RNA sequence: CUCUGAACCUGUGGUAGGUCAGCAUCAGUUUUCGGGGGCGGAAAAAGAAUAAGGGAAGGUGGCUGUUUAUAGCCCUUGUUGUAAUACGUCCACUGGGGACUGAGGACUGCGGCUUGCCAAGGAUGCUGACAUAAUGGU
RNA sequence: CUGCCGAAGUUUCCGGAUAGCAGAAACUCAGAUCAGUUUUAUGUGUAAAAUGAGAGUUUCUAGUGGGCCAUUUUUGGUAAGCAGAACUGGCGAUGCGGGAUGAACCGAACGUGAGGUUAAGGUGCCGGAAUGUACGCUCAUCAGAAAGGUGUUAGUUCAUAUGAACUAGCCCUGGGCGCUUAAGCGUACUACCCAUACCUCACCGUCUGGGUUAGCUUUGAGAAGCUCAGACGAGUAGGCAGGCGUGGAGGUUUGUGACGAAGCCUUGGGCGUGAGCCUGGGUCGAACAGCCUCUAGUGCAGAUCUUGGUGGAAGUAGC
RNA sequence: GCGAAACCACAGCCUGGGGAACGGGCCAGGCAA
RNA sequence: AUGUAUAAAAAUAGAGGUAGGCUACUCUCCUGUAUCGUAGAAGAUGGGCGAUGGUUGAUGAAACGGAAGUGUUUUAUUGACUUGUCCAUGAAAUUCCAUGAAUCCAUUGCAUACGACUUUA
C-alpha cells in the first residue's frame, strides 16, 4: 500500500484559458452542442469517478501521512497514538508564539510536523 | 549477467584452493569505526582501506597457481592481456564469443 | 582509437502509434545487423542508453544518459521496442542508441 | 551499414525507388550525397515523360529530384525541414566526392526491376530540352575525371598486384590458412 | 447493428459478448436454430483436449449467480453434487459425452470469455468459413481456433 | 493448400428407396469442410439432392501415386462470366495433380478474374502421348531441345557497395 | 532488596531509515525459440533398396527409323517393411530467451513430499549506490 | 460538483383523453410462468420438445406524443430519371479504429490505468507494419490503383503450317510524391502493424448475494461499523441520491488573533474524481473560524443584461 | 498644438476536394522570411 | 565521437582483369560475413632479441589537384613509438550494475510621388 495517484494534473474547466472572467474551477459543460462536452479527440478530459484513488491511500500525503489539522497544543496531544499515519498540520492563523509550543510539544511526542518552521526561526 | 562466456579453450583451475573464496572474504567492510565526537570535526580521522596485503598475497598464490597454467596453452596469456572491443559491421549474435 | 565499444550501435526511429495515435511510452529501435524478427530475440532484454550532452556542468561532467530496456521485437526488419525510465523526447528522432550487452543471457 | 556521409552513384538508378530509400534514411538521421543524377532512369518511354514535365518549373535533375524528394517528406513538419538540409543532390561527380567511394542501392537498380525490352527515359537527357543547357560541359568534366581515376585506379591495380605477389610470396599467409584466411 | 431476432437467439445461447463461447448439444432443432446468427458466430467439433483445457483454464462456474472460478473439486460438488458430478474429470465427462445431465451441467459453466485469437483471423473475417471468411461452420477447425484463444 | 479429396455420398434411406446409389467424385478443396459443401451443390445441380435429403459416408485424399515423375495434366472447367455461361479446356505440365489445379485456378482468376464459386471443375485427365499435346508453349516444352538462360533473375543489406555483376 | 535500558565512563559489543538501480529463487498474465516422443492417415504417398518382364520414348548402342546394347528410362508386378519422411493430432514429455504485474497481510483451506518441508488460499531474498543527490514536482 | 436509473421521439381513438416506454410503491409466487426464441406435430396458423431467463399482477407519475437516412416492398411510372405509399432497421440520446479529408459506408458501442491479442483496414515514402513468397495478366503516347482498333495479350473453333471466323481480358480512341515483369490488377499462402473492442490483473464507484455480539487478547462494535464475493460503467428530455460553497442564527471547540484576524497577490508545498480545501512566502492591520443543527436577498460567461472601469480603433477622423 | 465616434469572439496566402456552408480554421497541397 | 577507415570506369541482355600478335587467349565474378586497420597500466616501467625494418608526430617545401582544385601524394631531415618475436616488474578494497574604408553630409540634375538616382567634393 504506497501512495500511488490516478492522476497529477489538475482538471482546469474548458475554455478558462481563454477567458479571464470565466474560472478555472471545474464547471461541468452542460452545452448542447459542446464537442468537448462530447468526449472528442484533442479536446480535454473530465472527471469521472473512475478517477478515485485507493481507498487506503486516499487523503495520504507523498510521504503516506495523512495531514492532521491541529489548532492549539491540545489538538498536537490527541496525535499520540497515530503519529506513523498523521501528520501535525499546523493552522495557518497559530501565532508564532504557540506554534513554537506545538512543535516542541509534538517533536517529544513522536508526531511529525508538516509546517514546523513557519513564520519561526532557529538560534543556537 | 554482466559477463560474456567465452568458448576459448578450458584452463585447468583446480589447482587454486577455491573453498576459502566465500560471500564473508567478498564482504564489504562493515560499516564501522565509531570516532569521538572531537574528530570528525577538522576532518581528522580519515583513514584509508587499502588492500591488504594478505589479499594480494592471496591473489599472487593464485597467480603462482594460474600463471602457471596458463602459458603452456600458446598464445592465452597474450589473449588475457588484450583488450575486448567491437569493429566496424560488428553483430555479435553471428560471431559467437 | 581503436577499441573501446564494447556496445552496438542502434538508431532510435519514432514511437508505437497508429496512423494518427502515438504512444510515446514504447519507442522503435533499429539495431544494426539486425534483420529479421527470429534475430531480434538476440537483443530481447538488453540495456539499451540515450547519451546526450548538457551546457551544465552536474557532478563534475556533461553527460546525461536515460536508460532502457529492449522488450519485443517489431516487424520483420529487425526493429525492436524500447521502454525507457524517461519516455525519450520526440527531437531525439534518427539519432543513436548505444545497446549494450548486458544482462547477457549468453 | 551506415555511414555519416554516403556518397550514391545515380547511374541506373529508377527515380521513384531511389527517392524511397533516402527518403526513409534521411528521416534516420543521415547525411545523404546524391552524385549523377542526370544518370537517374524512370520507367516509361521518352515521349511520356516529356509529357508528364509539359504538364508540370525547376530544370536540375539535382532540382528535380530534390523536389520529388520533397513531396516524398514531411515538408511542413519542422523535422522533415531538418531533413531536407542532409540531401545534397549534386550533378556528376564533384571534386569533394570524387576521390570516395560510391555506393549504390539494390532495390533502385534497372537491372534488377525492369523487365529486358522495356523502354525508359533519362533524367538528362530529358531535362536537355527543357531548359537545361550544360550537357557538353557536364559530359566534358565526365571524361576528365574518369580519365584521370581510371589512371588511379591502374596504379591502384600495380599496387595491388605486387602486394599480392608479396601476399603470397610470404609464408606466413599458408602456415595458418585453417582459417579460411 | 445486430438483426433483432438474431439477437433474441443469440442471448438465448448466452454469446452476450464477442469473442465467447459455450457448448451446444447438438440435435435436429439446433440446425435450422442457428441458420439465423450462421454470419455472426463460428463452431465446431471440439476434440477432448478443447474441452478439457476451456474448462481448466478458462472454467468459471455459477454460484449463487456469480461467476465462480473452478480451481477447487469441492465448488462442482456443491453444485451439481445431484447429478453425481463430483470433480472436474467428471463435469468433463458430463459435457463431452453429453450425459443425462447436459443441460444442468452446460448452464453451470459460465460464457468462456475467450480472447482475440493468436495470429488473428484470417484475412477477412465475416463470411462464411467455407467462402474463405471465418463465420459459420467449421468442424474440426474449431479446435485450431480455440488454441488460439487459449 | 489445395489437395484433392475423394467424396462419396448417397440419399437418406426410406421405405421409398431403401438402398441409395453410391456417388463419387474427385474435388480439389483446401479442407474436407469446404469439399463436402462444395459436393453437395454439385449434387444439387446434377442431382437435386438436398443436404438433409442425403449423407456423405466416405471422405479421403488423394496424393500423387508418381508425384517425383513429371506430368501434362488436361483439365476441362466451365466458367462463369458476364453471359454467365463459359467453357473452357486447358493443359499443364507439372509434377502433381493438385498443382497443375492450383496453376489453374489462379490463370483462370488473372485472365478472366475467375472466383472459387463460379469455377466448376469437370473434367480431370492425365496427358501422356505426344500427340494428345495441343497448346503451342508446352509443345514447345516438349521437344528435347529445352535450354535457355535463367530468366527473371534479379539476383535488407542496403546500400551493396559494388555493382552486381548480375551475370556468370 | 529490587527498580529507574535513569546520568556518565565503560564497549570500537551487536542490529542499523528513505529514494533509486542490480541479480536471484518463485507466483499470475503472457509472447517467443527448442528438444523428445505417442496415435492416425493408400498403416502417407514417394524414394532408395530391390529379382524380373514388358513397353515406348524426346533413341543410348547399333542406325530419320530404331528397343539396351558400347546410356538407359518408363510402366507393370516383384520389392525390404512394421523403411523413413511429411502431413494431421496428442503428451497430466521436457529444455531455454524476454516483457508487464506483487493485489492480500498471524493462524486455518486444498494438495504434494514425508511430525516437518514445498513452487499448494497473490513476493520474497541477496545486495549496492544515492542520499551530506538521486528520485521527483512546477 | 459527483453517482445511479434514462426514455419517448407515436400507436390508437380523438386540441385532448388512452396506450406505450421509463420509473416509484404495494402485492405472489421460482414446485410459476415466460421468451421481436427455435423445434416437434396436428390442420402459413395452431397445439405440444429444446434453448434460456424467476415470472406475473394492482396502484400513481414525469418526459415524449418529430423526423432524417438506409434496407426492402411494391404501384405507377416518366422523356428519362422519378414519384407515390409502405417495410424494417440505424442515427437521433453514441465517443473511438478505418474510409486522404467527409454525419450516415466498414468495424466496434466508452470508468482510470499496465501488459497481451485482434476487428475493419493496411505494410514503397509521407505512415505504425515484408520494396513478402508463388503464379499470371496490364504497356497507357490520358493507364491503373455503345463500340472500333495495321491494338495487343492469351487463345478457342473452323478451313486447308498458314489464314479466316470467333472467346475473353486489358489498353488506346470513342490523398500527395511516385509507382510500371509495380509500390497496378487477380488469385493463394505465410509474416507483421493497431481501437475507448477481446483477454489477465490493479483501482474508483454502482447494484446484487453474503458474513459479523453472552462482542472469545486478532483486538475488525462510529452494527450509520468492519468484512467477503461477482457482474457492471455511453447519454439528451427526465427521475433519484450524496455532497461542496456563501451571508447570518442557537449550541460548541475551556477555538485562532498585534509574537498579526480578515483580505490580496505568488511558476512555494500538499488534499479531493470534483465542487472545493489545507498550508509556505510577500503585503496586510482587527477581527475570524472548524464541528452539530436553524435559516435565506446563497454559487454566473452570456440576457443587443444594470453600474463603474478600461483598451484596440488612434494620435485616426480631424481641428 | 488640441484631439473623436463608429466598430470589435478571434483571426486573416490561396489551390482543390472535402458530401451539411465548408473557408475563416479540416485533410492533401504549394506557399510561407 | 567511439576504426566517426575505405575512391576505377563500364557492360549487366557481359564486363573487367590476365597474357600473346585491333585478331586469336585465359582467368575472376555469383558482392562487403570484403579488405585495411584493430595485442600492451588507452595501452605502463625497463631488459632485450628481432627487424635493423615498420608505424607515425614535428616542421623545410615540390608537384599534382579549377571544381568547389584545398585536398592527394612526393618527400628532406629530425623527434619518438614499435605487441615483429619475447621477458621481468608494474598498473587494483571503487573488494557485483548505475558514469581603415564607406554612408549621411556638401556638391550634384546625368535624376526626380518621396527616397533613390548623379557627378563632384
Amino acid at each position: 500500500v504506497n501512495i500511488i495517484k490516478k492522476r497529477t494534473k489538475p482538471f482546469k474547466r474548458h475554455q478558462s484559458d481563454r477567458f479571464k472572467r470565466v474560472g478555472e474551477s471545474w464547471r461541468k459543460p452542460r452545452g448542447i452542442d459542446s464537442c468537448v462536452r462530447r468526449r472528442f479527440r484533442g479536446t480535454i478530459s473530465m472527471p469521472k469517478i473512475g478517477y478515485g484513488n485507493n481507498k487506503k491511500t486516499r487523503y495520504c500525503m507523498p510521504n503516506g501521512l495523512k495531514a492532521f489539522l491541529v489548532r492549539n497544543v491540545s489538538d498536537v496531544e490527541l496525535l499520540l497514538m497515530h503519529n506513523k499515519t498523521y501528520a501535525a498540520e499546523i493552522a495557518g492563523n497559530v501565532s508564532a508564539r504557540k506554534r513554537v509550543e506545538i512543535v516542541e510539544k509534538a517533536r517529544a511526542l513522536g508526531v511529525k510536523v508538516t509546517n514546523a518552521g513557519a513564520k519561526v526561526r532557529s538560534q543556537e | 549477467r554482466y559477463v560474456i562466456a567465452t568458448s576459448a579453450p578450458k584452463i585447468d583451475v583446480s589447482g587454486v584452493s577455491v573453498e576459502k573464496f566465500t560471500k564473508a572474504y567478498f564482504a564489504k567492510q562493515k560499516r564501522s569505526g565509531p570516532v569521538k565526537k572531537d574528530e570528525a570535526f577538522f576532518a581528522e580521522n580519515a583513514p584509508k582501506n587499502a588492500l591488504p596485503a594478505e589479499r594480494i598475497a592471496d591473489q599472487k598464490a593464485v597467480d603462482a597457481k594460474l600463471l602457471p597454467a596458463i602459458k603452456a596453452i600458446p598464445n592465452m596469456k597474450e589473449y588475457l592481456a588484450a583488450s575486448f572491443a567491437l569493429s566496424n559491421g560488428d553483430r555479435p549474435h553471428l560471431m559467437k564469443f | 582509437a581503436q577499441g573501446h565499444r564494447l556496445y552496438v550501435k542502434a538508431k532510435h526511429l519514432s514511437f508505437q502509434r497508429s496512423k494518427h495515435v502515438i504512444h510515446p511510452g514504447t519507442s522503435i529501435v533499429k539495431i544494426e545487423g539486425c534483420d529479421s524478427k527470429e534475430e531480434a530475440q538476440f537483443y530481447l532484454g538488453k540495456r539499451v542508453c540515450y547519451v546526450y550532452k548538457s551546457s551544465k556542468a552536474v557532478r563534475g561532467s556533461k553527460i546525461r544518459v536515460i536508460w532502457g530496456t529492449i522488450a519485443r521485437p517489431h516487424g520483420n526488419s529487425g526493429a525492436v521496442r524500447a521502454r525507457f525510465v524517461h519516455n525519450l523526447p520526440a527531437k531525439t528522432f534518427g539519432s543513436s542508441l548505444r545497446v549494450m550487452l548486458y544482462p547477457s543471457n549468453i | 551499414e551506415f555511414q555519416k556521409v554516403v556518397v550514391i552513384d545515380a547511374k541506373g538508378h529508377l527515380l521513384g525507388r531511389l527517392a524511397s530509400v533516402v527518403a526513409k534514411q534521411l528521416l534516420g538521421g543521415q547525411k545523404v550525397v546524391v552524385v549523377r543524377c542526370e544518370e537517374l532512369n524512370i520507367s516509361g518511354h521518352f515521349f511520356r515523360n516529356k509529357l508528364k514535365y509539359l504538364a508540370y518549373h525547376f530544370r536540375a535533375p539535382s532540382r528535380i529530384f530534390q523536389k520529388a524528394v520533397r513531396g516524398m517528406l514531411p515538408h511542413k513538419t519542422a523535422r522533415g525541414q531538418a531533413a531536407l538540409e542532409h540531401l545534397q543532390a549534386v550533378e556528376g561527380i564533384p571534386p569533394p566526392f570524387d576521390k570516395q567511394k560510391r555506393v549504390v542501392v539494390p532495390a533502385a537498380l534497372r537491372v534488377l526491376r525492369l523487365k529486358p525490352g522495356r523502354k525508359y527515359c533519362t533524367v538528362g537527357r530529358l531535362s536537355s530540352e527543357v531548359g537545361w543547357k550544360y550537357n557538353d560541359i557536364v559530359a566534358k568534366l565526365e571524361e576528365r575525371r574518369k580519365v584521370k581515376s581510371a589512371a588511379f585506379y591502374q596504379a591502384k591495380l600495380a599496387k595491388q598486384k605486387k602486394i599480392a605477389s608479396a601476399k603470397e610470396a610470404s609464408p606466413v599467409n599458408q602456415k595458418l590458412s585453417q582459417f579460411g584466411y | 447493428n445486430i438483426p433483432p431476432k438474431a439477437r433474441k437467439i443469440m442471448q438465448l445461447l448466452r454469446l452476450l459478448q464477442i469473442n465467447n463461447g459455450i457448448f451446444v448439444k447438438f440435435n435436429k432443432a439446433i440446425k435450422e436454430m442457428l441458420q439465423v446468427v450462421e454470419p455472426y458466430v463460428t463452431y465446431g467439433i471440439p476434440n477432448h483436449k478443447t474441452v478439457r483445457e476451456l474448462i481448466y483454464k478458462r472454467g468459471f462456474g455459477k454460484v449463487n449467480k456469480q461467476r465462480i472460478p473452478l480451481s477447487d473439486n469441492a465448488i462442482i460438488e456443491a453444485a451439481l453434487g445431484k447429478y453425481s458430478i463430483l470433480s472436474v474429470e467428471d463435469l468433463i465427462h458430463e459435457i463431452y459425452t453429453v450425459g443425462p445431465n447436459f443441460k444442468q451441467a452446460a448452464n453451470f459453466l459460465w460464457p468462456f470469455k475467450l480472447s482475440s485469437p493468436l495470429g488473428g483471423w484470417r484475412e477477412r473475417k465475416f463470411k462464411h468459413f467455407i467462402e474463405g471468411g471465418d463465420a459459420g461452420k467449421r468442424d474440426e477447425h474449431i479446435n485450431g481456433l480455440v488454441q488460439k484463444m487459449l | 493448400a489445395l489437395k484433392e479429396y475423394q467424396v462419396v455420398g448417397r440419399k437418406v434411406p426410406t421405405e421409398h428407396e431403401p438402398v441409395p446409389k453410391l456417388f463419387r467424385m474427385r474435388l480439389f478443396a483446401p479442407n474436407e469442410s469446404v469439399a463436402k459443401s462444395r459436393y453437395w451443390y454439385f449434387l444439387k445441380m446434377i442431382n437435386k439432392v438436398k443436404k438433409a435429403t442425403g449423407e456423405i459416408v466416405a471422405i479421403n485424399e488423394i496424393s500423387e501415386p508418381k508425384p517425383l515423375k513429371a506430368k501434362v495434366f488436361g483439365i476441362w472447367i466451365r466458367y462463369d462470366s458476364r453471359s454467365g455461361t463459359h467453357n473452357m479446356y486447358k493443359e499443364f505440365r507439372d509434377t502433381t495433380r493438385v498443382g497443375a489445379v492450383e496453376a489453374m485456378y489462379a490463370d483462370m482468376a488473372a485472365r478472366h478474374r475467375a472466383r472459387f464459386r463460379s469455377i466448376r471443375i469437370l473434367k480431370v485427365v492425365e496427358v501422356e502421348k505426344k500427340e494428345d499435346v495441343r497448346r503451342n508453349y508446352v509443345k514447345q516444352l516438349l521437344n528435347p531441345h529445352l535450354k535457355f538462360p535463367l530468366p527473371h533473375r534479379r539476383t535488407k543489406k542496403v546500400f551493396a557497395p559494388h555493382r552486381p555483376s548480375t551475370f556468370y
